[PDB]
RNA sequence: UAGAUGUGCAUAGUUAAACCGAUCAUUAAAAUAAUGAAUAGUGUCUAAAGUUAGACCCGAAGCCUGGUGA
RNA sequence: UAUGAACUCUUAGAGAAAUUACUUAAUAAACGAAGUGAAUUGAAAUAUCUUAUUAACUUCAGGAAAAGAAAUCAAACGAGAUUCUAUGAUUAGUGUGAACGAAAAUAGAGCAGCCUAUUAAAAUAAGUAAAAUGGCUUUAAAGCUGUUUGAAUAUUGUGGG
């Protein structure tokens, strides 16, 4: 019976994180058997990451993420708010690989 | 009086490039995707992340 | 002192030099009536 | 500006009016004109002269002019180095004259010429050609050369081919006014 | 000598197509004077603009600008 | 319910300033040698005031900009 | 809650507006943005300065407009578009002076994000960034700009600050 609850909690969270993971959903909430590499999503194709730039393989030139620093900042503080910052792709913005490269490297 | 004015602001498109209309004609086929939807299957293993991270 | 300036006066002139034409047919004078109109008077012209 | 004649094309090249009159000896059915469509940008609101050339981005600055001793400040203006030239288009296979700017004149060398110039898409470039060259634009594309290097390249980017132009237009007037 | 000198314009990169005599021989790529490929050979389709895109294509990098030749004859 | 939140002033002085600190500054090293500087604040009302705004009131000739009239 | 009628001029063209002659001809001001841009005044005179990105004028535009989802600020912690009000602040700072004068941050009004923009737009930007010089702005930076010149390709450290 705490499946029908599990989906309640899924379901509410705010609309800005519902679609992001949509569109770019990790391989941790895919089916048990399922191969990230395949049934991609259409946002996906286009580009893997989001949060990183991708040099377009046609005309030499990169082109900027999806989602802005500014704007990479206020997904992980706001899925950090409902405990989904594990489903959110790499992002130099995240609270533990900030914390992980200064403890590494330091000043 | 106003077909004629809106078909004359929509004059331009004969004064496009190649590139410009391969741009354009990607958002009709890209509009038509939609947006992906959340199997209730996805949402359940999502709420399993939602409850560990709020009370364990 | 004031001078008789008035005396042997034509109203064909005052239609040419002050009239509502010579006004609404010029950039300047669109704005004498403008500036009228927004005071409230209702001689305009002439 | 007086433009030459294109050698196997009755459109003639734009007036700097927005107008294209075509000759008396065209035969063309009344009631009938050539218009361009209309410039995105607008035209320009200060500095009507450069609606009539190449002047790019530049227009006509005003500053100060400040003495030696006491810095005494005097309004000046500073002007565009504006030189009249007549351009080759490959196109058109004729010299455009018209109006252009010394810094545009580098431009032209640095995409390859006058018609690689005037078929830029990015908005910087629109933006400088402005009235004018947007009629310029609007005339190279009308020539066969033009048309049948952006009908290649919709073959490379998965576009369609691709109704009636407007040089037959005038040529069905002719054998029309035959009849 | 001096730490600023005037600026100026050592040409624009063109390749011939056409055996220039006195300048080069056919398919040599050198800078030479604006005024001259502006109004005398580009018109006469005796050279060409080497853009950036130029050079892509026909597969040479920027380090092929040769000199222009005086002694060159046909 | 609980936690946090919202200018400011004072509580420590000293010097050009920091370190320093019931001590500090000058003495090109420092050292009671001398000299100078140390102890209730804060808010409100009433009233008189300093400053900036027309600033207790009335009064120029003139300067600039846009318009009007032969 | 529906409904008949509702003349002439501004307002077809002309002209001495409310006429002519025709015809199912028709849109003020204030506010907005850019461009141009003073002087009185103060400094107990007066040139830099102040007055003042003011008044005014010109263009263009809508019921609002403009602006706007960081090549932004911070300082070794972090914040997270724009707009409006207050504090910060007779502050930092500039200037011989007279005077001019921020931002971070905080509080409140609102709160919305995006490119598949809820109306149809990019194949991620080159004569551009930037430099010298002449100016504007200003704290010398950043930003704006005439003239002459003129780059690079992403955190596997490329570009701006
Ligand atoms: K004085
Ligand atoms: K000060
Ligand atoms: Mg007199
Ligand atoms: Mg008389
Ligand atoms: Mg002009
Ligand atoms: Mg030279
Ligand atoms: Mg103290
Ligand atoms: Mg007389
Ligand atoms: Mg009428
Ligand atoms: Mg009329
Ligand atoms: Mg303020
Ligand atoms: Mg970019
Ligand atoms: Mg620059
Ligand atoms: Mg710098
Ligand atoms: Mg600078
Ligand atoms: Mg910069």
């Amino acid at each position: 019976a705490t499946v029908k609850q599990h989906v309640q909690l899924a379901l509410s969270l705010p609309p800005r994180l519902r679609t992001f993971l949509a569109r770019y959903p990790p391989a941790s909430i895919l089916p048990a058997g399922a191969d990230p590499e395949t049934h991609k999503t259409p946002y996906q194709e286009e580009s893997p990451n989001p949060f990183m730039p991708t040099k377009h393989p046609i005309t030499g030139k990169w082109h900027n993420p999806k989602y802005s620093l500014r704007r990479q900042a206020e997904l992980v503080k706001l899925a950090q708010e409902h405990g989904v910052e594990e489903l959110l792709p790499f992002t130099r913005k995240l609270n533990e690989e900030k914390l992980r490269k200064r403890v590494e490297l330091g000043l | 009086e106003e077909q004629e004015k809106e078909a004359k602001k929509s004059a331009a498109k004969a004064m496009l490039t190649p590139v410009q209309e391969y741009n354009r004609k990607q958002r009709e086929l890209r509009r038509a995707r939609g947006q992906p939807a959340l199997t209730e299957e996805m949402l359940a293993k999502i709420g399993e992340v939602v409850a560990r991270n709020k009370l364990g | 002192g004031p001078r008789p300036t008035m005396s042997g006066a034509t109203r064909l002139v005052q239609k040419r030099r002050h009239g509502f034409l010579s006004r609404v047919k010029t950039k300047n004078g669109q704005k004498t009536l403008k500036r009228r109109l927004a005071k409230g008077r209702l001689r305009l012209s002439a | 500006y007086h433009q030459p004649r294109v050698p196997s094309s009755a459109i003639p090249i734009p007036n700097v009016s927005g107008r294209v009159p075509l000759p008396d000896s065209t035969p063309v059915p009344e009631d009938f004109k050539i218009e361009i469509p209309s410039y995105p940008y607008g035209p320009r609101r200060v500095y009507h002269q450069s609606n009539t050339g190449l002047y790019g981005s530049a227009l006509i600055r005003f500053g100060n002019n400040v003495s030696k001793r006491n810095e005494i400040k005097t309004r000046r203006k500073w002007r565009p180095n504006v030189q009249q030239k007549r351009l080759w288009s490959k196109s058109l296979g004729v010299f455009v004259r018209t109006r252009v700017t010394t810094r545009v004149l580098r431009t032209i060398d640095k995409v390859g010429g006058l018609d690689e110039y005037l078929l830029g898409h990015k908005a910087a470039r629109v933006k400088e050609l402005g009235p004018w060259g947007w009629m310029l634009r609007w005339r190279i594309m009308q020539t066969p050369e033009i048309r049948e290097r952006f009908a290649k390249e919709r073959e490379a980017l998965g576009l369609p081919p691709r109704e009636k132009s407007l040089e037959e237009q005038l040529r069905e007037f002719q054998v029309a006014g035959i009849q | 000598a001096s730490h600023r000198m005037r600026l100026q314009d050592q040409g624009v990169v063109v390749r011939l197509l056409e055996d220039i005599p006195k300048f080069g021989r056919k398919h040599a790529i050198f800078r030479i004077e604006r005024g001259r490929m502006r109004n005398e050979w580009f018109p006469k389709n005796k050279a060409e603009y080497m853009t950036p895109a130029r050079f892509q294509e026909l597969g040479l990098t920027r380090d092929a600008i040769g000199e222009v030749d005086r002694s060159f004859v046909i």
